[PDB]
DNA sequence: CGTCCGAAGAGATTCAGAG
DNA sequence: CTCTGAATCTCTTCCTCGTGTGGTCAGGACG
RNA sequence: GCAGAGGUUCUAGCUACACCCUCUAUAAAAAACUAAGGACCACACGA
């Protein structure tokens, strides 16, 4: 559980790209089948992307770089 | 999905476009049966199948029949969604004019044919003739010719000669005016009359006319000769009643409108007589006028009870129109309401919420999971088992509520932080349970006050619900960097009793080893709470780069404030919690708590306050009771002294020697007197009264009675609240204001008397109805503020500009207001600050002054820091994070795109519930004395004079800074010199205020040139000291012979030449206007500074910040020199006086006319720069920002509205107010075109004209210049770029009619604009959105 | 008077007038002004347009939630096509570049 | 069985004083 | 005699949400 | 399971937001199940 989002406001200091980032996350754990890489304590998606975002793992740069690196092996998926 | 909106006139053929019909009978419905009128305003055929996918007679009743429309009827069959967009025309047998460009306020009909509105409206209703095409006769195409005067053409113009009258006459007018050639022939007449209001008014027409020859827009459009339909399902039968199927709605002015077209029909195929068809025509036009804007005639037609029903004008304006009822702010699904409950036990990050609520308002998320576990197949068979309240759907509900946050929500959410997001907390019962901290920053009460809460349904808005709206989030207010979760009432009362002291209490004296041993030791009881032992503390301090040091050492102290040790996080020292800790005391310690250890310790660290205030609260016991309110025991001799003294102005009045208004303001001053003694009489009974010992003989300390702790805590109570109880409740007032002259002697404690009570009542009534009306004055004062905002939102992060606002600390004649560290702190400066070593960076150009920065720039003794103002700021449709500051919510700067529009707006409007509604200068400490902008010269006296008129005094100590200001009337003499010590206490300069010397800067001969004793100046008696003086005679009062003359007074020496002026070919001559005392007769000697000539001589509540952000000039406006030079003076006041300044190089082409009774601080030989003030009084801002600049005028608005919130105790950062006056005077007037587009009377968006003079002066091309100009809030957010922002604001029809003869296309891009349409807003998480689609662009 | 999902209303704003009638409290203008205060574009996004009268919306949003997946299909209020609707009545053409 | 009848301010509009 | 400033007249709102009630075009008879 | 019909129940049930199976012109071995409408003006009251 979670109380307040301050660390990850130091670790993405826009407070506005956080949540669509956050966001972004949480869209992959629901729709998609990743898996969170911080282990879960029975907390939802939303406070797990804030989790992710906290151990400093997660933000625009890492998700877009891995999403990229999946679209990669996507087409090379069928050579 | 869609670009930007645009808006035009309704072309006729546009018009047959939408309609996919054309309605003819009146009647809608059949009663026999629900069936809609087979030609009625509720059709199938022309508006779609009533019901999904059904014909009426019912051939086709499935989904594979779509697109295919009946036989025996002809009715398409769709959906009956598809019923809500299609639109049906009537065709209308006489074209009718439309109302909205009828009476409009310009008159777009009439002013586009720049003929006047009355002879407009009168061919409209048939009772005058307009001459169509006149030709070769005496009447021209615009002529009236009522009906006698068209008898007498007639019957002598029998030639082909035409007068057609009505509504198609005028459709007849516009055909045949071609607006291009009128636009040409316009042009030379505008290049040609000099006069202003003529030219003002040609330009107004020629503007109109090119809105027409550019927009794709015909004149003859506005009369219409097809009038469209709504859908049936915008205006629908309305709910049965047991099929009573009746409202007086649309229906009703529509049906109406449709029998009288039918009538016009009828009679013009039964070519019925002239007279009886015209006045069928007045009343379609009557109709249709209703139909479009009932209410813009004289009788609003009226339905059943008698009242106006609605139009089509009346649901698109107002607070029940279609933009303020159902766009702006519409209602919500997922939601819930129930009363407030404390609920101490949670935490702020949390929130109670009834079962059933979490039950009702998660049903699709409980669903969901019950779905995804299988306890129910189908949402139908799960939607059963939500209403069996099944034990497993409360196991699943906990589930959905473990990180699901809520938007809690009061009614009256006057600013940002109303409304704020909450974890809920499953509890039984059916009160929302509200956590004690945030009460205050929702104002909100626990005496049934209700609030609604929220679902946010997507991760998105969960996520940004609990990213920003959490408790948690919001603990500095948007308003200023002050706590708003700041301990208020209770707990502050807890944390008081504990952090006290008796000078003798159980368990004093023996030292402690650490709070743990103090919470042994009172709870144990051994030891009282608050006994002065010296305990052991580890206090911890961060001095090193981030590491925390820890500091052991016996400060002494209580238990009490050991207590509270151990709740404070580490990084605070101790010097903190050492106090009595009142409400001040604990917003000091929270606001260093979390400008030191962040956001987290502080949110953890408020919970463990709460909670040891309420339970230490608890453990106090503290009560209220009579014996708590203490009557002085000589309060019984004050009010005898009172009374004995009332009756001795009484006696003294009735001899005579004191009338009614003296007796009066003794008999107030007195009473006045009393009141203050009885209420220091009653404070030393409350705090000095308690004896208590020490182990010893006696001793005295701060009293410990319940209601001084409840009030001198600050818990609750003021000064006032506590003298209404025990000692005089003091003079009140009548209705009108005028205080009473016997006071309300008796107090709350004891009774009080029948006329007592009643002047009581009187004094309550009178604030119960000022609260009413005030809540109301602020709610529109916000609705103004939020909407001349909304479109400014941080876009840039820097703009690399120099310029800014001196940021000074405001004095008002006293001490500092305000000091230079509160009023600068969280704002980028603009130029390196520099301490008294010069070239000295002491703060940087570019960095933010956070609490450090402040703190070493009260130690180094600054004096003014220029600091970036959002107002200077250059960039476009917004404004930089730099030149905005810090966001005051967070410590740090502020965020790359967050609306600040609206958190200024909210934080101005927010204290508007809080506002109201109705000699010699002597230095107060030590310090140096300096004057700017001097002249002086010595005295026989040894005195100093002034020379100038602006001259102020500022006392500056021996650190540099300036400890008081006050203001030099022109001619006060000045005890001391200039740089000259000087002790507190004793007056420096004094003056006569009903006096306006004429003092001489150079000593000499003076000869009275031009001085004739009956003609010009009369030689009075004097009747008080034996020997004349001569008063110049007041001009108007004089006749013309003794006025062409000028008075003067020449300078001479000895010798009899003249003397010239220092440095200036120009003789020191002086001008002795009307009612001139002189004293001096001629032959006299004067020396430097001797008077020559004794001339003799608002509001601050919420209407004065109306006035001020609406830019209203005042009653008495200040002239101010628009011209720098030399006075002259024209007409001798033939009823209104002329003056004319000249410069000394430049020309004169500048004259004012000013009335006789303005007082005149100028005379004419002296030298007056751009801006000075002339007259007395208030000054608009208008001339302000004209003169002497925009940051004059925004230093001049933010000062006098931080004055105005001052006298209310609240608080409001001024780059609110800044940014405010910056969406004011956004507006710009270009005086040159240039080489611009833009044309000379055109004025534009200070920000248009800025970026094309900028793209001009990139290249070797020369931009264009522009004058700024401030208008008021509800004047520059209906003068929008957007039409659906001003539409949405008020007027709205107003600016509807502008828009649609404009044709202008609103872009969006406004905060309003985007709620409107219902997508992104360019605020926060949407502004990246925003711009990566505009970067895809 | 705690609701999620009920009878509309003529301009189709779902909470229909809340009282006995199943209800939905006013989100305001007010409170439109609080949330453009904050940093929200999302969640006022979503309670002024797909939790409100947006048809489609708000049935994709519903079966959304009881899919589990809490995504929001914009689309557009129907309010706003009521307005368009009303006004192009009075006689003025409003309408929308794609 | 269906069918036809106060208050408060701003701005436009007269309206007026003075050469 | 034609505009100038000034008085006159007309428009346009004048908080923000709740909860209980109650009253509302009303065609009417005839082919 | 997307255009229709039938089935064991209960008139009718074809995803209508909607619940099971069959096929493209034919009707039954089969238990959990079902419905998709609804304004304005005034009064009083609460914050
Ligand atoms: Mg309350």
């Amino acid at each position: 559980a979670r109380v307040t989002v301050q660390d990850a406001v130091e670790k993405i200091g826009n407070r506005f790209d956080l949540v669509l980032v956050a966001a972004r996350r949480a869209r992959q754990m629901q729709v998609g089948g990743k898996d969170p890489l911080v282990p879960e304590e029975n907390d939802k998606t939303t406070v797990i992307a804030l989790r992710e975002i906290e151990e400093g793992l997660i933000n625009n740069q890492i998700l877009d770089v891995r999403e990229r690196q999946e679209q990669q092996e996507q087409e090379a998926a069928e050579l | 999905e869609f670009d930007a909106i645009k808006i035009a006139l309704a072309s006729p053929d546009m018009i047959r476009s939408w309609s996919f019909g054309e309605v003819k009978k009146p009647e809608t419905i059949n009663y026999r049966t629900f069936k809609p009128e087979r030609d009625g305003l509720f059709c199938a055929r022309i508006f779609g199948p009533v019901k999904d996918y059904e014909c009426l007679c019912g051939k086709y009743k499935r989904l594979k029949h779509r697109g295919v429309i009946c036989e025996k009827c002809g009715v398409e069959v769709t959906q009956t969604k598809v019923r809500r967009e299609r639109m049906g025309h009537i065709e209308l047998a006489s074209p009718t004019a439309h109302i909205w460009f009828l009476k409009s306020l310009p008159s777009r009909i009439g002013l586009l044919l720049d003929m006047p509105l009355r002879d407009i409206e009168r061919v409209l209703y048939f009772e005058s003739y307009v001459v169509i095409e006149g030709g070769m006769t005496n009447l021209e195409r615009q002529q009236i010719l009522t009906e006698e005067q068209y008898l007498d053409a007639l019957e002598e113009f029998g030639d082909e000669f035409d007068a057609k009258m009505g509504a198609e006459a005028i459709q007849a007018l516009l055909k045949s005016m071609d607006l291009e050639q009128e636009c040409e022939q316009l042009r030379e007449e505008l290049n040609e009359t000099n006069s202003e209001t003529k030219r003002k008014k040609l330009t107004k027409r020629i503007k109109l006319l090119e809105a027409f020859v550019q927009s794709g827009n015909k004149p003859e459009w506005m009369i219409l000769t097809v009038l469209p339909v709504l859908p049936p399902d915008l205006r629908p039968l309305v709910p049965l009643d047991g099929g009573r199927f009746a409202t007086s709605d649309l229906n009703d002015l529509y049906r109406r409108v449709i029998n009288r077209n039918n009538r016009l029909k009828r009679l013009l195929d039964l070519a019925a007589p002239d007279i009886i068809v015209r006045n069928e025509k007045r009343m379609l036009q009557e109709a249709v006028d209703a139909l479009l804007d009932n209410g813009r005639r004289g009788r609003a037609i009226t339905g059943s009870n008698k009242r106006p029903l609605k139009s089509l004008a009346d649901m698109i304006k107002g607070k029940q129109g279609r933009f303020r009822q159902n766009l702006l702010g519409k209602r919500v699904d997922y939601s819930g309401r129930s009363v407030i409950t404390v609920g101490p036990y949670l935490r702020l990050h949390q929130c109670g919420l009834p079962k059933k609520m979490a039950l009702e308002l998660f049903k699709p998320f409980i669903y969901g999971k019950l779905e995804l576990r299988g306890l129910a197949t189908t949402i139908k068979a799960a939607k059963k088992m939500v209403e069996r309240e099944e034990a497993v759907v409360w196991d699943i509900l906990d589930e959905v509520i473990r990180e699901h946050p809520v938007l809690l929500n009061r009614a009256p959410t006057l600013h940002r932080l109303g409304i704020q997001a909450f974890e809920p907390v499953l509890i039984e019962g059916k009160a929302i349970q509200l956590h004690p901290l945030v009460c205050a920053a929702y104002n909100a009460d626990f005496d049934g006050d209700q609030m609604a809460v929220h679902v946010p349904l997507t991760l998105e808005a969960q996520l940004e619900a609990r990213a920003l709206m959490m408790s948690t989030n919001n603990i500095l207010s948007p308003a200023n960097g002050e706590p708003i979760i700041v301990p208020s009432q209770d707990v502050v009362l807890g944390l008081y009793y504990m952090t006290r002291d008796c000078v003798n209490a159980k368990g004093e004296g023996m030292v402690l080893t650490g709070p743990k041993e103090a919470e042994r030791l009172y709870r144990s009881g051994l030891a009282s709470l608050h006994a002065r032992v010296k305990v052991r503390i580890t206090e911890y301090e961060k001095d090193a780069n981030g590491e925390l040091v820890a500091k052991t050492s016996l400060k002494d102290t209580t238990v009490g404030r050991a207590i509270l040790w151990m709740i404070v996080p580490k990084g605070l020292p101790y010097s903190i919690v050492n106090q009595a800790l009142g409400k001040k005391a604990i917003s000091k310690m929270l606001n260093t708590c979390y400008r030191i250890l962040g956001l987290k310790p502080t949110v953890i660290f408020a919970d463990q306050i709460m909670y040891t205030g309420f339970a230490y609260a608890a453990r106090s016991g503290a009560s209220v009771g009579i014996d708590d309110m203490v009557i002085p025991e000589k309060k019984h001799e004050i009010i005898s002294e009172a009374e004995a003294e009332v009756a001795e102005i009484q006696e003294q009045f009735q001899s005579g020697l004191v009338t009614a208004g003296e007796r009066y303001n003794k008999v107030i001053d007195i009473w006045a007197a009393a009141n203050d003694r009885v209420s220091k009489a009653m404070m030393d009974n409350l705090q000095t009264e308690t004896v208590i010992n020490r182990d010893g003989q006696e001793e005295k300390q701060v009293s410990f009675n319940s209601i001084y702790m409840m009030a001198d805590s600050g818990a609750r109570g003021s000064a006032a609240q506590i003298r209404q109880l025990a000692g005089m409740r003091g003079l009140m007032a009548k209705p009108d204001g005028s205080i009473i002259e016997t006071p309300i002697t008796a107090n709350f404690r004891e009774g009080l008397n029948v006329l007592q009570y009643f002047i009581s009542t009187h004094g309550a009534r009178k604030g119960l109805a000022d609260t009413a009306l005030k809540t109301a004055n602020s709610g529109y004062l916000t609705r103004r503020l939020v909407d001349v905002a909304q479109d400014l939102v941080v876009t840039e992060d820097d703009c690399g500009t120099h310029e800014g606002i001196m940021m000074t600390p405001v004095i008002e004649g006293g001490d500092v207001k305000e000091p230079l560290r509160d009023r600068v702190l969280g704002r980028v400066t603009a130029e390196d600050v520099l301490k008294p070593g010069t070239a000295d960076i002491l703060v940087p150009r570019n960095t933010l002054l956070h609490e450090q920065w402040c703190d070493l720039l009260e130690e180094n003794s600054v004096d003014a820091v220029k600091v970036r103002s959002v107002v200077s700021c250059d960039t476009d449709f917004g404004v930089c994070a730099h030149c905005y500051g810090r966001d005051l919510a967070r410590g740090h700067i502020i965020n790359k795109g967050e609306a600040i529009g609206v958190i200024a707006a909210q934080s101005i409007g927010e204290p508007g519930t809080q506002l109201t509604m109705r000699s010699s200068i002597q230095v107060k400490n030590k310090g140096s004395i300096k004057l700017s902008n001097v002249k002086s010269v010595v005295n026989s006296s040894g005195k100093l004079v002034i020379t100038s008129r602006n001259t102020e005094l500022k006392l500056i100590d021996e650190f540099g800074r300036t400890k008081e200001s006050y203001k030099v009337p022109y001619g006060a003499v000045l005890a001391k010199g200039d740089g000259e010590q000087v002790a507190g206490g004793e007056t420096v300069a004094n003056w006569d205020p009903h006096t306006m010397p004429v003092i001489t800067e150079v000593s000499g001969f003076v000869r009275f040139t031009d001085m004739i004793d009956g003609q010009t100046i009369t030689r009075q008696t004097d009747e008080l000291t034996g020997l004349s003086s001569l008063v110049v005679l007041d001009s108007a009062e004089r006749t013309a012979g003794g006025k062409d003359l000028r008075p003067a007074l020449k300078i001479v020496d000895a010798q009899g030449n003249d003397v010239l002026i220092p440095g200036t070919d120009m003789p020191a001559q002086y001008f002795l206007p009307g009612k001139a005392i002189v004293q001096l007769e001629d032959g006299v000697q004067i020396s430097s500074g001797d008077t020559l000539a004794r001339i003799p001589q608002i509001t601050g509540g919420l209407p004065r910040v109306a006035d001020l952000f609406e830019a209203r000039r005042p009653k008495e406006p200040a002239i101010l020199a628009e011209i720098s030079g030399i006075v002259s003076f024209g007409k001798e006041t033939k009823g209104k006086r002329r003056l004319v300044i000249t410069p000394v190089d430049g020309s004169d082409p500048y004259e004012e006319m000013i009335p006789k009774w303005r007082q005149l601080n100028v005379f004419e030989g002296e030298r007056v720069e751009r801006g000075d003030v002339i007259s007395d009084g208030p000054e608009a801002p208008h001339d302000i920002l004209r003169l002497r600049g925009v940051h004059a005028v925004t230093r001049y608005i933010v000062n006098e509205v931080q004055d105005v919130y001052r006298l209310q105790g609240v608080k409001i950062n001024d780059k609110h107010i800044e940014v405010i006056v910056r969406q004011m005077l956004r507006k710009a007037t270009i005086v040159n075109a240039g080489s611009s587009d833009f044309l000379e009377g055109e004025q534009v968006e200070y920000s248009r004209v800025k970026i094309a003079n900028r793209e001009l002066e990139a290249n070797g091309k020369v931009g264009a210049t522009y004058s700024r100009d401030l208008l008021g809030i509800t004047k520059a957010s209906l003068a929008t770029e957007s039409f659906i922002s001003a539409a949405s604001f008020q007027e709205t029809t107003r600016v509807l009619t502008e828009a649609a003869v404009a044709g202008k296309r609103d872009e969006l891009r406004g905060l309003k604009e985007n709620v409107i349409v219902g997508r992104l807003i360019p605020a926060g998480t949407g502004y990246a959105y925003h711009q990566d689609r505009m970067r895809r662009r | 008077h705690a609701r999620s999902t009920g009878s509309y209303s003529l301009v189709t704003q779902q909470p229909l007038g809340g009282k006995a009638q199943f209800g939905g409290q006013r989100f305001g203008e007010m409170e439109v002004w609080a949330l453009e205060a904050y940093g929200a574009a999302y969640t006022l996004q979503e309670m002024l347009t797909v939790k409100s009268d947006d048809v489609n919306g708000r049935t994709k949003m519903y079966k959304n939630i009881v899919d589990g997946n809490h995504q929001m299909e914009p689309g557009m209020p129907e309010s706003f096509n009521v307005l368009l609707k009303e006004i192009r009545s009075l006689g003025i053409n409003i309408e929308l570049e794609d």
